[PDB]
């Protein structure tokens, strides 16, 4: 139980945080997941059941659960509603047809009550694609901002390029850690 | 094929249950007991059961019943085989095939289950596969685990399941290369009560120990291939040698097996070792009979008998007996009417003996005959048929490893009236 | 072990 | 106890593997001892993605075990199933077709459908080997598939390894013993692999080439005769019963005896041995005393001999009496009478090879088999 | 300079092996190489320099060279045949039209002096179009068995399912491991 | 030292990262010493793949330098770096747009062409940033990809961070120092942004500016030099001259007089500063002679002065004298004929801002600048 | 903008090489050296030269010249500017601009310049961010990287860079929070024969240590505001505060820096704290001259001046010289004919002070003027415009660190005639 | 190195 032996382990390397992924069909979730991963962008079909992959990013080992949004199995994100740090929602910032879907699950998973301590970050996913709202139209139709005692922030990103991803966790990282 | 199996204690206890297809309900077992309650004995229930739904087959060993639950017609063998099969898989990882052992392995034989049957029809099978699929408990393997993780399932195919032969583990690798074979002939005999021998027959069996490392082949030839009549043979020998030419040329699969199971040729006769003088009489309503009995070296073959164990199960009459031994040590049981003599072996010079007088139940008629004896006894060095191995010849291997052949005679029933 | 077998 | 149960869900839950592991086992344990787990199935589900193959291979019984009771659940794991089924290692993929194809719930046959054409495509024999078995259980999971099992256990059909043959064939068997023209297409190929296909396999290969015969025959016949003989000397009852069974209903009369001396060394095995092959000896005789009176003696009833085998050997003894063996029989007889078993005496005074005449009931899924056609049927099909 | 040192990462595990993988285009070799690397397979695009990749099977490093195909940067193969220990030669099993390509290719490499110590192991693969060809097929359309004194093999494989290629590396592993 | 090549060879070839770090810096230290280490490229090249970030670095140094000898093998490597592009962090991304656009390549022009739409539409400004500078190097390579690169670089000009804004705007000025029309666009935009704008986009700017300036003007002119009135106070010479070429080519003429007072605190940097600056000074006194005279003593010639300085602020002395000084300055001058330094004596008794003049010889790419249209632009585009 | 960069040996030698746009052959230094050639002497090298191709922009510094190649027209100052920032550069990251410097660390040179110089165009620009993104070698470092390799390049963009304040490090932490100013004046001065000033006037610099963490924001406050008039500030200094309050906030930068720079009001005078008498003579053609000089306080403030060198540049006609100092130590250079007197510092009660005779050249003829002299000086303590800081008031930070002023007044050229 | 450094 040496204080020290854990303060070592903190200092090589030993946070971790339970991170909720949920979205829509198509948002991009499984694409982000494993590039953040692996790094290359791997075949995928549709999800049924789930994910769960482990990212180490600066010293926190950010695991993620790649839930399905199917809604023959969408229900399901209930049982991971427990004990979680963080919740990210991926956006699909071309389906313009199913945003205000998408604002009502997500306005669901904040309405729980169990979630009420984890944090929100948004991922206004696919901007490579000429259609694509960019970050500030995607709030205003989340009403994010309308959302009162919660930690939220929404970042613009494009799985295909990687980008917005790092920044993601950087966010996370920040309010997550609370210090060191 | 095979729905579900269930463990029963011979108290009347469902130990342990296994499904593959479906929950089978608990109160299945119901037939079962009740088929118990009908039946004589533990030894005397019908392996084949017909409930109103399912069929119950069942096998009685070691004091424990396997009792599957079959859904559809299955040759009722396939079943009873398989079965059997895993009980004896249960011995070779535990050591002993119990409740005891398996109240502490209980993880471990569940695991065992399910590689073994697959939704009702076998899947791991011989030994030679099911060893490294999942590996065996020990005590330094659980030293090991407690420190890289409770891992005794491989990761890998065991290259042998894709051979060509199957029942042989690949890479296998011994610095001690060695091989046993283990000759032992059965005497099941019928003595009648003059001593005379109703019927006699030999069997016998050669169990294999191999420790010979890569691919080897091993060849046996035998001093009198006449007295190989009924021969069963291992699934590794190519029968068609011993078809032509009467060699057992065959891969061996590594450990502990059965290699050829033997009937003696009917042709000669049956060399009975041991003989049995018995006098015993007992009188109709008398408070005491008598018992005088001794076993002798008849056709010994100049060898020492060992290993003896005298049982007669006597009549309901009997309450006691006043009866000593010339050898080893004696004892009646009054409940289930039965004289244990361990006898352990004859003397050449001086035969082991009971002399005595029964103490009998007055009041109680005349036993309609006299009770019958058991017998177990062996030989060592003995392969009484006369049948003795002539030549093992190993190829494929560079090795020069231990070549031992040991011949054992061994009681079967034995059974002598009066 | 050996000890008891015969040599063939 | 609740408080367990929340201890487990904690373990579970946590990301120590060696608690993971200690839960599974506590699990599993009462999973044999028939205790409700079925609470736990939303937490322990979540490990069905864990990468720790021991914990997993646990994982796998739980849930099945489970699986029909809920089932939203169980569809709320299946991608796991579906992505390891195209991991490049053949055991996985193996056992994870096994537990894929295990799991009772209707959203998902589609999707196991799927499977299945890709498991029959597998390059190793391994695999298809678990494929055959998957078949089956589709078919039992969903009837209405049947059409598109049959094309795919057609295809295992055509297989050349010995591996995957047997469990093939068990699964035609079951699912579509109708259809005989889809056996006959790999008859001479099935007659010479059958000696060197597993025990287990050839015990169900044998039963079905007998019936097979019974349709098609009134050389090729004489193939499987040949072929099969060497298998009476085998360590495995079941298959020495399976041979005896198919020269009893296919063999030239003349041939037959061939069985019985073999027929007489299984009853030196264990009690149930000797319980069916007695029955099959008494079923046998009735029709050919000659075959079993040579080994009159091996059917003497012993002290040992539970009530149930006394019985038996004593009807095989009805029928081996006559007056040439009388003499000795009677003398047997009034010993037997003479035996506290007043059971056995009792019926003293008065004195194939399937679960249907064992049971002396028609079985569930009993195969009638026909009379030798008065016509053959075309050659041309390999008979 | 212990020897028991080299003894003990010896069985812990360190055997390594230099494997150039050279084919056609459209062979499927770097979708081979990823796989056998992540275990996913990979979105990928033409090949113009080479990805060099090691993956660890069965305690040895097998060092693989992605080396494209394309006639512009075929000529570079050269550049890799200094110390090698084995040769894979990936071919399309339904591009019928280019075998005899393919074949004159692999002969070149085999006519490499440098190379003479290789051995060679050919992935028949794309098994799981309708169009292939066995392996027997392709070994004959190859000629590989009129190679003469060179330790050679053809297996079977459908990288999209993982087939074969485990089975490529214990074949491989057999003829590279001399000795533990 | 054809071994020591053989042994380079073999670290490159060895598996051990610390024998290929040294041989890399060997190797980069010869590429520093002016040594042909082309040789060893074939060999150096394999290592591009290599996931060790410090030995990758040096990899790209060596790669650059010999790309254009080894054209041939160094096509033979671009994979690695298209796929890099593709990485999820934005270090890496740049560094690998810069050395894969660094590879002068004829044959890979087309992928760079591909490499250079997705860099401008990063959602990162640092790569955009980066975006810009490989255009520029991409129409050095490859002229005739100019409209292409002009339809991405307008595409650039619409950002808001100045991160890229500066980088953007020089290459433009080469890339397409005509179509001023795509500058207007975001007239009122830079000139916002040049405050917070980095010093060395500063420079860039203001020139491009000033000259912008000297066609569209004849609100927003005023708007360009208000807010480029607190520049005068920065640390880096350059922007300070630049600020001052501004006003003096644009600034109305009654407020000219405002940079002469930072022109003389220039003259306090150093040697190679105050070069420049003299000539700067000596150019414009010519026209206004009055901005320059308050601080007449800050041009005396002093003994540490190397005579090309000593010469320079002659000449402005030479100017600047008058009437009203030439009391004073004949007396420095006897003093400066006293001298030693008899080629500034002899000199003695005889007593804008960009690279031409300070040549006095129009120098390659010089613009011109135009006189006042005699009519403005019409004010709709933002003058 | 620039194609590449020499570094020229004050020897005359290609001490080191870079190229970003193309190999430029060495043969263009020819033209370089004949300059150097054609060259008075090494600081009247012209900054900007001219060949048949290419235009060479070079800076003189620390006895080595940066020789730039240029293709096309590029503001002078732009490329001087930057290049001399480089220079500045490796003193930073090695504590010296030297050849030497460099020959050690060659391989982190070379990077370096990679970093900062984008295919021609600037890319690293100010030391908050190449500090982060190449790690300054220290022994330290090299042990470390003796163990886990050699790595001093970031995995990561310092989060300034894409900051609205990049020129201050992201995550700074200290646990000593510190900062320190120190406000040097600069006394530049001419001074005529008889003592009376020509021209006088204090510039200055306000240099900064910062060893604040997180993100603070200082703020200064000067005793007489009316001093400052043309002041540079750097980037970091939020002007429009300094232009309606005259109050200088801002987020510093961390490490050493200069912050202010900036020249004193010309409505007040200059104070000279130096005289110099001096009493000189040259005989034409005479084997003999006089030397007499004498350095102390004139507006010395009422402190003690120290730091003092005292250089005369001799006439040719100077041979020797038989001159004893009364301060400190004295030495004459008969090969540039210089008068170097250490002085030290000038004591209130007695004068350093040179007096002898000069030895001359007989035959020569007489000096048309008497050599001048340069003199080095400083003043602890003083900040002899009178400019002080009135007020120093942190924000942003719980710390309450060191709040340091000094004021040191050091003499820039100070050139008195005779 | 505080000292000589005045407090402000
Ligand atoms: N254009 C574009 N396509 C993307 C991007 N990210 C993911 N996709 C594509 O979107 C499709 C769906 O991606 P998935 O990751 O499977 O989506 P998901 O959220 O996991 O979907 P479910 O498994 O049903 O929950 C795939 O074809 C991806 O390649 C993106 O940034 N841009
Ligand atoms: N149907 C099928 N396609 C495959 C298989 N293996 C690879 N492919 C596909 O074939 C195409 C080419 O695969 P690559 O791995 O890029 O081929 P390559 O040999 O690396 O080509 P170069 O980089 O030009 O040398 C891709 O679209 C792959 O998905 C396979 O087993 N079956
Ligand atoms: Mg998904
Ligand atoms: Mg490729």
């Amino acid at each position: 139980g040496n204080i020290f032996a854990n303060l070592f382990k903190g200092l090589f390397g030993k946070k971790e945080m339970r991170i909720l992924m949920v979205g829509l069909d198509a948002a991009g979730k499984t694409t982000i997941l494993y590039k953040l991963k692996l790094g290359e962008i791997v075949t995928t079909i549709p999800t049924i059941g789930f994910n769960v992959e482990t990212v180490e990013y600066k010293n926190i080992s950010f695991t993620v659960w790649d839930v399905g949004g199917l809604d023959k199995i969408r229900p399901l994100w209930r049982h991971y509603f427990q004990n979680t740090q963080g919740l990210i929602f991926v956006v699909d910032s071309n389906d313009r047809e199913r945003v205000n879907e998408a604002r009502e699950e997500l306005m669901r998973m904040l309405a729980e009550d169990e979630l009420r301590d984890a944090v929100l970050l948004v991922f206004a996913n696919k901007q490579d694609l000429p259609n694509a709202m960019n970050a500030a139209e995607i709030t205003d139709k989340l009403g994010l901002h309308s959302l009162r005692h919660r930690n939220w922030y929404i970042q613009a990103t494009c799985a295909t390029s990687g980008d917005g991803l790092y920044e993601g966790l950087d966010w996370l990282s920040n309010q997550l850690r609370n210090q060191k | 094929m095979i729905h579900s199996l269930f463990l029963i204690n011979c108290s009347g206890d469902i130990f342990l249950e296994k499904h593959w297809k479906s929950v089978v309900s608990q109160s299945v077992c119901d037939y079962f007991f009740e088929a118990q309650e009908k039946a004589a004995d533990v030894e005397n229930v019908p392996p084949v059961i017909s409930t109103p739904h399912h069929y119950l087959i069942s096998i009685y060993r070691d004091k424990l019943f396997f009792v599957s639950v079959i859904q559809t017609e299955v040759p009722p063998l396939f079943v009873i085989e398989f079965l059997h099969r895993v009980a004896d898989t249960f011995q070779d990882y535990f050591g002993e095939c119990s409740e005891a052992a398996i109240k502490d392995n209980v993880v471990i034989v569940y695991e065992l289950l399910e590689e073994m049957l697959d939704n009702g029809f076998p899947l791991a099978t011989e030994s030679n596969i099911l060893k490294e699929l999942i590996k065996p408990p020990t005590i330094l393997r659980s030293v090991v685990n407690s420190i890289t993780g409770s891992s005794n399932v491989g990761d890998t195919l065991p290259t042998g399941q894709l051979s060509n032969i199957p029942w042989r583990r690949a890479g296998v690798k011994y610095t001690n290369n060695e091989a046993y074979f283990d000759v032992v002939e059965e005497i099941d005999a019928i003595i009648d009560k003059s001593g005379s021998t109703v019927f006699a027959e030999i069997q016998g069996v050669i169990d294999a120990c191999i420790k010979l490392s890569g691919m080897p082949d091993l060849s046996l030839s035998f001093m009198n291939p006449r007295l190989l009549d009924d021969v069963s043979f291992h699934p590794c020998i190519r029968f068609k040698r011993w078809e032509s030419e009467r060699v057992l040329s065959f891969i061996p699969p590594d450990g502990n097996f059965r290699l050829i199971s033997y009937r003696v040729s009917s042709q000669n006769l049956v060399a009975i070792p041991v003989y049995v003088k018995h006098s015993i009489s007992f009188k109709e309503n008398s408070s005491c009979g008598r018992f005088d009995i001794t076993i002798g070296p008849k056709q010994n073959m100049g060898k020492t008998i060992e290993g003896i164990t005298v049982t007669v199960h006597m009549p309901k009459v009997v309450l006691n007996m006043n009866l000593t031994p010339t050898q080893g040590s004696y004892t009646f049981d009054p409940v289930t009417k039965v004289l244990t003599w361990d006898v352990g072996k004859i003397t050449p010079q001086k035969l082991p003996s009971l002399k005595g007088l029964v103490n009998l139940q007055s009041g109680a008629p005349k036993p309609e005959e006299n009770p019958s004896l058991n017998i177990q006894f062996k030989i060592q060095q003995l392969a009484i048929s006369g049948l003795k191995v002539n030549r093992l010849d190993m190829y494929g291997e560079k090795y020069k490893p231990f070549k031992g052949v040991k011949y054992v005679t061994k009681a079967g029933k034995f059974q002598v009236r009066t | 072990s050996h000890a008891g077998y015969q040599t063939i | 106890d609740l408080k367990k149960n929340e201890d487990l869900k904690q373990m579970l839950e946590s990301n120590k593997d060696s608690a993971k592991l200690d839960a599974m086992k506590r699990i599993v344990g009462m999973i044999a001892k028939g205790k409700n787990a079925s609470e736990l199935f939303p937490a322990v589900v979540k490990n069905v993605a864990s990468k720790n193959i021991e914990i997993k291979k646990l994982v796998y019984v739980y849930l099945v075990r489970y699986a029909e009771e809920q089932q939203d659940l169980a569809l709320l794991s299946i991608s796991t199933f579906q992505r390891a089924l195209k991991d490049p290692n053949q055991l996985i993929r193996a056992s994870a077709l096994r537990v894929l194809s295990s799991i009772r719930v209707p959203i998902i046959v589609p999707i196991m459908m799927l499977a299945i054409k890709e498991a029959s495509a597998d390059l190793s024999p391994y695999v298809r080997k678990n494929a055959a078995h998957a078949i089956q259980k589709l078919y039992s999971l969903d009837p209405e598939q049947k059409e598109m099992l049959i094309e795919v256990i057609e295809k295992l059909l055509k297989d050349k390894s010995t591996l995957v043959a047997g469990s093939v064939v068990m699964a035609f068997e079951e699912v579509c013993p109708d259809r005989i023209d889809l056996i006959h297409k790999n008859y001479r190929k099935l007659c010479n692999l059958l000696v060197d296909v597993e025990e287990w396999g050839q015990v169900v290969i044998i039963h079905m080439l007998t019936r097979y015969a019974r349709t098609q025959f009134v050389p090729d016949h004489r193939l499987l005769i040949r072929n099969t003989k060497p298998l009476l000397q085998s360590r495995n009852a079941a298959v020495v019963m399976a041979v005896a069974q198919l020269y009893w209903h296919i063999s030239p009369k003349s041939e037959a005896g061939i069985i019985s001396k073999s027929l007489v060394r299984l009853l030196r095995s264990n009690r149930e041995v000797q319980y069916i092959v007695l029955q099959n000896i008494a079923t046998m005789s009735i029709q050919r005393k000659g075959m079993f009176e040579p080994y009159l003696k091996s059917f003497y009833v012993r002290s040992t001999d539970p009530t149930m085998i006394k019985t038996l050997k004593l009807e095989i003894l009805t029928n081996l009496a006559n007056e040439a063996n009388i003499s000795t029989l009677l003398r047997e007889f009034q010993t037997y009478v003479k035996s506290q078993d007043k059971q056995f005496a009792a019926a003293t005074i008065q004195t194939l090879g399937t679960l249907s005449h064992t049971l002396n009931i028609k079985a569930t899924g009993y195969l009638e088999l026909s009379n030798w056609p008065e016509v053959a049927p075309d050659p041309s099909v390999r008979n």
